[PDB]
């Protein structure tokens, strides 16, 4: 998209991830190093050999590595976290389930109670259910659930 | 003399009465020197996140509804 | 209720289900559980007591609960602990008194055969007995009526030893005699001048000599029978290798191509450090130390050495003498050291750790100053790890390369290092460094002894490459590339150490140099120089050194491609893995025992011939026994002293009697004992 546009006067780091969903309202964490001369600049490398223990990065490999693209920090006012299956809190590089809370967390489900039980088991902790390891400080994405 | 001491044994296990038949052979083996237990040797004690915050935000400042 | 992780399980039915094991006495079995400080989840113990109170059939039925309780509920017992009948708790009611054997266990009266029972299977508790000195022991010589029949060759020494034994050559023998010098000179056909550093001048004295008719079945290499100098710079380690351990690779390299026979012998002075004497001049180790791999490259070379003391003795036994004695007799050991006018040779002797323990905990200080080579290599990382962790050391390590210039696989090792230093209140350096250079080490330390206002308490020298090489293509710098670690690289470091008090000292070395080995002349060379060493800093030195040399290493690959290298395992060379080994470092740092062999099997034969020679090993004659009762009256116990008192002060050897359950006895139709049963488990055993 970016090289093909270039020309056409778009600058190279205008791209923003962000995750959000509606139970958040919304994006939740922004990404700002997406450069067009960097493809390695907000984009993880790991070796697939990694994913189910401590991450290990990895070279640009056709089979063999996955990259996972950098979502960035939580938003200012927003804490986030990973558990474990068990609900407890993971190491640095292992992934888990993404847990976000802060004070853009909803109401609850109109009329939905179990669903309640659900999503914020404890304290508001908002189970998003997306999987996703928090490396650096920085949350990192790796794959929702079921999809 | 080694054969003789077997049946010397068999007569020793019709010692016991409550014993109405058996089998007994014998072996010559070498030895493994016994290994060490490491509580004999060593001292007692030698045997024995992911949580990210965005920064503080002020919601008290602008419109709250 | 007894609960682990995922599932929780009623004790009647684990102990019910264990007494259907044989062995297992009826009602008297229990089951709990207790998490350990890792608090992860909840362990099975699990006691129970035996119809025979001997750790055959413990062990027996230990396995067979600990099994039978995966196959029939889904889950392994953590620990087994079994309990003499007569000290089982139980209330008058029947109750089994459960929470009292549990903290009659933490206190551990169990331990005393929990341990026995450790013992047998080789557990994590292990760390199994196979750790030995050398012991320079008396072995005299047999009368010879054989004589010399050959021409000789000798490389004449300074001191007059030459003069000697030509005296006593047969009236039909030459006897060629070469001196060093400047290159080749022929002086006459019975005399010669050669360079000892040149190669050629050794293949052409031979093939001037082929000429003359001379049939050269005796070679005399006197030339490191010198007299003593007590300096030790590196000059003189590289100086006096090629009037030595070079020269013995050319000779043999160049009288190898006749493929004749004949009869080497070296002799040395102060090149082996025995019991009572004063002078070591270890350098001379070396030759010694590469003729290991001749029998068996070249088999019809037979080569023995020997090593003399001239700590003055008046001609108690002149050298000359024994010098005789040991060519006329049948070349048996290979090298062998007269003192005071007696032969000895090496012999192995077990460390027994235990017992010649003279420290609890190893001898490393807490946030002490301790300079390694090699220390991002397999074992040296393992030593490292640990001078970061459990003590707090200020770690200084030498590598030849610069850092930029590692490898991958080493600048990793070395971050984990650095970080895992961080974490741990140490702190470790690297530097490019020439392990060669006396000043350029007294330098490099000093200067790392400022900045912590701490001086050296230790060297740890793991430095090393290996070069399988044979000495047909063995380069005169094959040699030198070895020894630039493991020697001149030593002595270096040494030269540091000896200027302080009590710094500690460990080297590395391998078991090979015992027995020799092809295509390791190289490796056999320069270990049996370390090995030495040991010895002189013991008596030369405030050094206290610790000299550990292996049998193998998993590093080496446990495939490698060539699984025939394990067949040196089958003479009784074992593989020792990293916590194994390092393990033993430490035990045996605690014991004072300055060089010690480890990893060696005293039951194959190789080293058996080694600690003995001459008595053969000692045989445990283990009988097996076989149940079929009329009543139900256990009489296990009664049965095994039985058989056990037939055997008292009758047997004259080690004996051990092992019983079966009643439920393995069987019968083949016909009446009669179901012998291809018994003798099928017996080896199952
Ligand atoms: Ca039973």
């Amino acid at each position: 998209f970016l090289h093909l546009l270039a020309p056409h006067g778009l600058k190279g780091d205008v791209i923003r991830p962000a995750f959000g969903m509606s139970e958040i309202s919304s994006a939740v964490v922004f990404s700002f190093a997406i450069e067009r001369g960097d493809e390695n600049s907000g984009v993880l490398t790991f070796e697939e050999t990694s994913l189910t223990e401590q991450l290990r990065p990895a070279e640009a490999r056709e089979t063999g590595t996955v990259s996972f693209t950098e979502l960035g920090k939580p938003i200012p006012g927003i804490t986030i976290r990973i558990v474990n299956h068990q609900h407890e809190l993971l190491p640095e590089d292992h992934i888990g389930r993404v847990q976000i809370k802060g004070p853009t967390t909803m109401k609850g489900y109109y009329r939905n109670d179990e669903a309640n039980q659900e999503v914020f088991q404890a304290d508001g902790w908002f189970h998003t259910g997306d999987l996703g390891f928090l490396h650096e400080g920085r949350l990192t994405l790796t794959g929702r659930e079921k999809d | 003399s080694m054969d003789a001491i077997l049946q010397d044994v068999k007569t020793t296990i019709l010692q016991t009465n409550e014993i109405e038949r058996f089998a007994v052979f014998s072996r010559e083996k070498t030895i493994r020197p016994r290994p060490y237990h490491l509580s004999h040797l060593f001292l007692d004690k030698h045997i024995e996140p992911a949580l990210s915050y965005g920064g503080d935000l002020d919601v008290t400042q602008g419109a709250q509804t | 209720m007894i609960i682990i992780n995922g599932k929780n399980y009623h004790n009647y039915e684990i102990e019910a289900i264990a007494e259907e094991v044989p062995g297992v006495e009826t009602s008297f079995v229990a089951a709990c559980s207790v998490r350990m400080e890792a608090s992860a989840s909840d362990e099975l113990i699990l006691f129970f007591t035996p119809k025979l109170y001997e750790p055959a059939y413990i062990m027996r039925a230990s396995q067979h609960i600990k099994s039978h309780i995966a196959t029939k509920m889904g889950l392994s017992a953590s620990r087994i602990i079994p309990v003499q009948k007569h000290a089982f708790p139980k209330t008058s009611s029947g109750k089994i008194e459960r929470a009292q054997l549990k903290t009659r266990w933490q206190e551990g009266e169990f331990d005393e055969m929990i341990m026995e029972m450790d013992m047998r299977l080789e557990n994590e508790h292990t760390l199994p007995n196979w750790s030995y000195q050398k012991k320079w022991i008396p072995a005299p010589l047999d009368a010879a009526d054989k004589q010399i029949v050959g021409d000789v060759v000798i490389f004449a020494d300074p001191l007059g030893l030459a003069d000697q034994l030509k005296s006593f050559a047969n009236s039909e023998q030459t006897y060629i005699t070469v001196e060093p010098g400047q290159a080749f000179k022929q002086l006459t056909h019975t005399h010669f001048i050669i360079h000892p550093n040149r190669p050629s001048d050794y293949e052409q004295l031979f093939e001037t000599l082929r000429s003359y008719g001379v049939s050269v079945k005796h070679i005399i290499h006197l030339w490191n029978y010198t007299n003593q100098e007590d300096k030790l710079y590196v000059s003189k380690a590289k100086q006096a290798q090629k009037t030595g351990s070079m020269s013995a690779l050319f000779l043999t390299k160049a009288i190898s191509v006749y493929e004749e026979q004949v009869a080497i012998t070296f002799v040395s002075t102060h090149a082996m450090n025995v019991p009572e004497d004063h002078i070591h001049d270890v350098e001379k180790a070396t030759t010694a130390g590469l003729m290991t791999a001749v029998q068996h490259e070249w088999p019809f070379i037979k080569v023995q050495c020997l090593d003399f003391s001239l700590a003055e003795s008046v001609s108690s036994h002149s050298h000359a003498m024994a010098m005789m004695a040991e060519l006329t007799h049948d070349q048996d050991c290979h090298v062998a050291a007269y003192r005071q006018g007696v032969r000895y040779i090496p012999f192995l002797a077990p460390l027994h750790l235990e017992k010649e323990q003279k420290r609890k905990e190893p001898p490393f200080e807490s946030s002490g100053l301790y300079v390694i080579t090699g220390g991002l290599g397999g074992i040296g990382r393992l030593v490292s790890e640990q001078l970061l962790t459990s003590y707090q050391a200020h770690l200084v390590l030498l590598g030849r390369k610069e850092r930029e210039a590692l490898s991958s696989d080493q600048q990793e090792t070395l971050s984990l290092l650095e970080k895992q230093a961080k974490v741990h209140g140490g702190k470790v350096l690297y530097e490019k460094a020439d392990i060669t250079a006396e000043k350029e080490v007294e330098a490099i330390i000093s200067r790392h002894e400022v900045a912590g206002n701490r001086r050296l308490d230790g060297i740890i020298h793991f430095a090393g490459i290996i070069q399988e090489e044979l000495l047909a293509d063995m380069t005169s710098v094959s040699l030198n590339d070895m020894y630039e670690a493991k020697v001149y690289g030593t002595i270096a470091l040494h030269e540091a150490a000896s200027k302080r008090r009590n710094v500690l000292f460990l080297s590395s070395s391998s078991a090979r140099t015992l027995k020799g080995g092809m295509t390791v002349g190289a490796y056999c060379a320069a270990n049996e120089f370390v090995e030495q060493f040991a010895h002189y800093q013991k008596l030369t030195s405030t050094v206290k050194p610790y000299c550990f040399s292996f049998s193998m290493w998993d590093e080496i690959g446990m495939s490698e491609g060539s699984m025939i290298k394990g067949m040196l395992k089958e003479r009784g060379y074992l593989p020792i893995s990293k916590q194994a080994g390092f393990q033993t470092m430490l035990a045996c740092l605690m014991t004072d025992a300055p060089l010690i062999y480890t990893g060696l099997d005293r039951s194959k034969k190789e080293i058996h011939e080694m600690i003995h020679a001459d008595a053969e090993m000692q045989t445990e004659q283990t009988f097996y026994v076989f149940f079929k009762t009329d009543q139900t009256k256990a009489v296990e116990e009664r049965l095994y002293q039985s058989i056990h008192t037939c055997l008292q002060s009758r047997l004259s050897g080690e004996y051990a009697v092992h019983l079966f359950p009643e439920e393995y006895w069987k019968e083949t139709e016909d009446g009669s004992p179901d012998e291809a049963y018994f003798h099928e488990l017996i080896e199952e055993s």
